[PDB]
């Protein structure tokens, strides 16, 4: 799951 | 993910990818191919779906055989290889040893992931997200995959509903006696 | 490494098109593909349909049975005649 | 390599007139022929009793020259693939819009999967004459029609061949009474494999509500689809969904089991439906009715 998750953090953490 | 060809086959079954037992795990599997087991044969193992276009994408690796019918039903080599020696295209990597006789190893290299990649070429220099609508569409997508993963924990619930009462109930040979019945009637008519 | 940035600048020269093509292809040919994930989940909302009906039919099965053990008794009184009717 | 010429050379001799058994022992000892590959290999023991990783090192010049052999053996796999695509569009010695009837291949076929093995691999262009041979089969072949068995001790794993094979299930059911097993069997193959899961599950599904009706003849495939739910999909709720869909008697047990839910074939209306060869149209207008 975590990979779509970290999609969306790493959007934020851009 | 990675697509190519192996090359060679080493018994029927033999040693995995890695195993749990001393580290941790990869995938055991098997290509029948048979031979003599105590003087020369050069045998090979192969598949489409074996050598896949998916795969866990990179290891510096341990080759291990076992096995090999009956004759052999035992380990034949060990060796070792840090793989950026096995160019992805063309670029043969290869070893000759012998644990228990001679074989002159040939492995061929003819013909999240994305990413991580992404990341590092990010880094790598100033820049903005441009075309975010990309991601956008893209998360789309993982969630189409996590629906499916869900789908999946609702099948494994589902998968125990019917097994409790299958598990729980015995009637079995009440059907024989019904079944040898209605034969009965027939042949003695 | 290197010469993939000489591969690069090959596909500007000559191409111009290559280089700029797989940044758009990235969603363009995706988008051919797409279609495929949309029709599996469309699938995948069939499938639920049969999770769903499993989740009554189960349910349903119970609550309109729920005899058991009976059957041992009344197969035992069926036993000994049926055997006597082969028997004869 | 004088097998790799003379065995030529007889084999043009095989072009001045082809005597059958020669042919059909060839596909068989061609693993004998790799027996003598096997005993040059010997030699190649022998030559070996002749010379005594991330760094690029040099075991390759150990196995090289063996690839370069390889590499001619594979032409040796190449001349047959030659000979053997010749003879492949040759399913008869062809001239004037005539075949000299090798249908006989059919025969051979069942000797051929020993060979088969050695060229498979362009499965691209093996497939490919084959499919022409197919196509072709699938018209004028009854008896010829045969290589529906044959077919499935050639190996694939590729869903994209199972779905031409769907379109091939779709580009077949057919009449003969016999002609129904090839495909019986080859589905054996498969029922002790599933290949391509749900999709193949609908096919499946599509064929037994035809299954539904059968005569006698259809009797055999009973057994056989009983290793479909032999095969555990949580078997009981597909199961029920297709048992309602085919409820000719209401239960039934394991597959020995399966003879117990009977209800009447019928060679009899089938024979006034074959006199009724001649009649459709309203056919489709009376069953609404």
């Amino acid at each position: 799951a975590a990979a779509a998750a970290a999609a969306a953090a790493a959007a934020a953490a851009a | 993910i990675v697509n190519r060809n192996g090359h060679q086959l080493l018994d029927t079954y033999f040693t995995l990818h890695l195993c749990s037992t001393e580290k941790i795990y990869k995938e055991f599997y098997r290509s029948e191919v048979i031979k003599n087991s105590l003087n020369p044969t050069w045998r090979s193992l192969d598949f489409g779906i074996m050598p896949d276009r998916l795969d866990t994408s990179v290891s510096c690796f341990v080759v291990k055989i076992w096995g090999g019918k009956e004759n052999i039903y035992q380990l034949l080599i060990e060796w070792k290889v840090c793989l950026d020696g096995l160019k992805y295209l063309g670029q043969q990597i290869h070893a000759r040893n012998q644990n228990e006789i001679i074989f002159g190893l040939n492995d061929g290299y003819y013909g999240n992931a994305q990413k991580t990649i992404l990341l590092q070429v990010d880094q790598n220099c100033v820049r903005n997200s441009y075309d975010v609508f990309s991601l956008l569409r893209l998360h789309r997508a993982q969630c189409a995959i996590k629906q499916t993963q869900v789908t999946v924990q609702k099948i494994g619930k589902e998968i125990e509903e019917k097994l409790r009462l299958t598990s729980t109930s015995n009637e079995l040979k009440k059907k024989s006696e019904c079944l040898q019945l209605k034969i009965l009637v027939l042949q003695n008519e | 490494s290197r010469r993939l940035k000489v591969t690069g600048d090959l596909f500007d020269i000559m191409s111009g098109q290559t280089d700029v093509d797989h940044p758009l292809c990235e969603e363009c040919t995706d988008t051919l593909l797409d279609q495929l994930d949309t029709q599996l989940n469309v699938t995948e909302n069939e499938c639920q349909n049969y999770k769903r009906c499993l989740e009554i039919l189960e349910q349903m099965n119970e609550d309109d049975s729920e005899q058991l053990q009976m059957e041992l008794k009344e197969l035992a009184l069926e036993e000994e005649r049926l055997i006597q009717e082969l028997e004869d | 390599i004088y097998p790799e010429y003379i065995l030529p050379g007889i084999a043009h001799l095989a072009q001045d007139d082809a005597t059958i058994v020669r042919l059909a022992y060839a596909e068989n000892i061609a693993l004998l022929a790799e027996t003598a590959l096997r005993f040059l290999e010997l030699v190649q023991l022998k030559n070996l009793n002749m010379e005594n990783h991330p760094n690029g090192n040099y075991d390759t010049e150990l196995q090289a020259l063996h690839e370069m052999v390889q590499q001619k053996v594979v032409t040796l796999l190449s001349d047959p693939e030659n000979i053997v695509k010749q003879t492949l569009m040759e399913n008869g010695i062809t001239r004037l819009c005539v075949f000299f009837g090798r249908q006989k291949a059919n025969d051979v076929l069942l000797s051929h999967m020993i060979t088969f093995l050695n060229d498979k691999n362009d499965w691209h262009l093996r497939g490919a004459f084959f499919d022409s041979i197919v196509g072709v089969a699938a018209y004028v072949g009854w008896q010829s029609s045969s290589i529906l068995k044959p077919l499935l001790q050639q190996g694939l794993s590729d869903a994209e061949e199972f779905v031409i094979v769907k379109a091939l299930y779709a580009l077949t059911c057919m009449c003969q009474l016999g002609l129904l097993q090839k495909p019986h069997v080859y589905e054996f193959a498969s029922d002790i494999a599933p290949f391509l899961c749900h999709p193949n599950l609908w096919i499946r599904y599509g064929a037994v509500g035809f299954i539904t009706v059968v005569a006698r003849q259809i009797s055999t495939a009973d057994v056989y689809c009983k290793l479909m739910p032999y095969l555990d999909p949580i078997i009981q709720i597909e199961r029920k969904l297709v048992l309602l869909s085919v409820l000719k008697e209401p239960v039934s047990r394991s597959i020995f089991d399966y003879a117990l839910r009977s209800k009447d074939i019928t060679s009899l209306f089938r024979h006034l439906h074959m006199r009724q060869k001649k009649r459709n149209g309203s056919l489709p207008d009376c069953p609404p009715p």
